[PDB]
């Protein structure tokens, strides 16, 4: 069964290089070309280069000739794709993918390599707790937790250590001045707040913290 | 002299990526070299360098023989010769050594 | 460079439903069409060949039709698990090219937004810090706009926006929306409101809150 092995992220510099790599198994390394793939968030597919790795001969989209340097590694059934000089628009998803025996539709795709352009340093998130002041709901009430100027990703936010699962929504990461930031809501009936208690456990992995926050009215 | 020329070899199936070229390539490629021109083996500071030089004085002596013939080759074939002789050259500086 | 245009950009289809969508090529390109699918936080997957040839391991309720610069891929019996991204592209000649991709969505009732205003917190007002919350929760369709409004003059600066994909179980969508101030302009005012304007309406929610109560 062919594979295309991808890092799942990256944290590079801006100006610093990055250097992807795609590990193939599963079937004769030169005998197919590999692609490489962006995309940005949100956004569709962008085709950066090829190349084939009986001979590294490439090609290229115009725009990347000079950013974009492919190689492979033979002995290791290796494609490497290199970006140099990064900046906030090398921040995407870059995919690898294999095409067919002398056929150029992509047969086979790897899990991507997420990077991430940032000049930010490890830094653990604020939680911030929202309860509403003054005017309630009919039988329901809406909480939240604002998670602000964490990096890198992810979080991972639960409430009350998991046994909160059923009305919640945790919008995707923002970035913002540098840093990321997210917020969740989570929608319950009002017998259980603030009757009971209601926390938002807050995870960062990358800066080995892990905060509770209750929610307090007012 | 100063030339070389060595012995022929097999023609390798070269795919190009895209439809248009595979085709295109397949249709001309009995039209380019299946042998190469070269320079002694100690005349070189490397592989790359015999290559380089290999590729160009090749292309210039078939491109040569083929326009007394009439008939040119067009910007793809220049292209796809390169890649092919190139091929070529780097089998032979392999014999050598 | 061969431009590939896909329409339209967003379709909302009913499951069992059979849907199409197209890929057309600013020059011939024969049959070198490729199709792939894409779901949310995936890589993409080859669902067609060369505008016709199935391939292994696809579902055969896909299928592609076309030649030339007009193509078509058209699905027989939309299934949740078919609601993605479906981008076309092409090899016949550098550089391969992909169209801008056609969304697929599930069709549902019109819903309209519920909307939650929350203040900053205390700790968060201690450190010098102001962010207002506005959630937008479960609404269909996804158009929405969210429009700030401070002492009754609409505020563009220091808004930030993010949106959920449509939920997979009741298919409808969320939106946050959070306006970050400084403490000591936080200070200089006094009510806050938050406005949505989605098609479900034409008189916008309007959440709001006075400091001063
Ligand atoms: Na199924």
């Amino acid at each position: 069964q062919v594979q295309l092995q991808q890092s799942g992220t990256e944290l590079v510099m801006p100006g610093a290089s990055v250097k992807m790599s795609c590990k193939a198994s599963g079937y004769t390394f030169t005998d197919y070309w590999m692609h490489w793939v962006k995309q940005r968030p949100g956004q569709g597919l962008e085709w950066i280069g090829s190349i084939d790795p009986s001979d590294s001969y490439t090609s290229h989209n115009e725009k990347f000739k000079g950013k974009a340097t492919l190689t492979v590694d033979e002995s290791s059934s290796t494609a490497y794709m290199q970006l140099s000089s990064l900046t906030s628009e090398d921040s995407a998803v870059y995919f690898c993918s294999r095409s067919g025996y002398g056929y150029y539709a992509m047969e086979y795709w790897g899990q991507g390599t997420s990077v991430t352009v940032s000049s930010a340093k490890t830094t653990p998130p604020s939680v911030y707790p929202l309860a509403p002041g003054g005017g309630a709901t009919n039988s329901m009430v809406t909480l939240g937790c604002l998670v602000k100027g964490y990096f890198p990703e992810p979080v991972t936010v639960t409430w009350n250590s998991g046994s909160l699962s059923g009305g919640v929504h945790t919008f995707p990461a923002v970035l913002q001045s540098d840093l990321y930031t997210l917020s969740s809501s989570v929608t319950v009936p009002s017998s259980t707040w603030p009757s009971e208690t209601v926390t938002c456990n807050v995870a960062h992995p990358a800066s080995s913290t892990k905060v509770d926050k209750k929610i307090v009215p007012r | 002299g100063g030339y070389m020329l060595g012995s022929a070899m097999s023609r390798p199936i070269i795919h190009f990526g895209s439809d248009y070229e595979d085709r295109y390539y397949r249709e001309n490629m009995h039209r380019y070299p299946n042998q190469v021109y070269y320079r002694p083996m100690d005349e070189y500071s490397n592989q790359n360098n015999f290559v380089h030089d290999c590729v160009n004085i090749t292309i210039k002596q078939h491109t040569v023989t083929t326009t007394t013939k009439g008939e040119n080759f067009t910007e793809t074939d220049v292209k796809m010769m390169e890649r092919v002789v190139e091929q070529m050259c780097i089998t032979q500086y392999e014999r050598e050594s | 460079d061969i431009v590939l245009t896909q329409s339209p950009a967003i379709l909302s289809v009913s499951p069992g439903e059979r849907v199409s969508f197209s890929c057309r090529a600013s020059q011939n390109i024969g049959t070198s069409i490729h199709w792939y699918q894409q779901r949310t936080n995936e890589s993409p997957r080859l669902i067609i060949k060369y505008a016709s040839e199935s391939i292994s391991g696809i579902p055969s309720r896909f299928s592609g039709s076309g030649s030339g610069t007009d193509f078509t891929l058209s699905i027989n019996s939309v299934e949740s698990e078919d609601i993605a991204d479906y981008y076309c592209q092409q090899s016949n000649t550098w550089p391969y090219t992909f169209g801008g991709g056609t969304k697929l969505e599930l069709k549902r009732a019109d819903a309209a937004p519920t909307v939650s205003i929350f203040p900053p917190s205390s700790e968060q007002l201690t450190s010098g810090g102001a962010s207002v919350v506005c959630f937008l929760n479960n609404f269909y369709p996804k158009d929405i706009n969210v429009k700030w409004k401070i002492d009754g003059s609409e505020r563009q600066n220091g808004v930030l926006n993010s949106e959920t994909d449509q939920d997979s179980k009741d298919s409808t969508y969320s939106m946050s929306s959070t306006l970050t101030l400084t403490k000591d302009e936080y200070e200089r005012h006094n009510t806050y409101t938050c406005e949505a304007t989605h098609k479900t309406s034409t008189s916008p929610i309007v959440k709001s809150f006075n400091r001063n109560e």
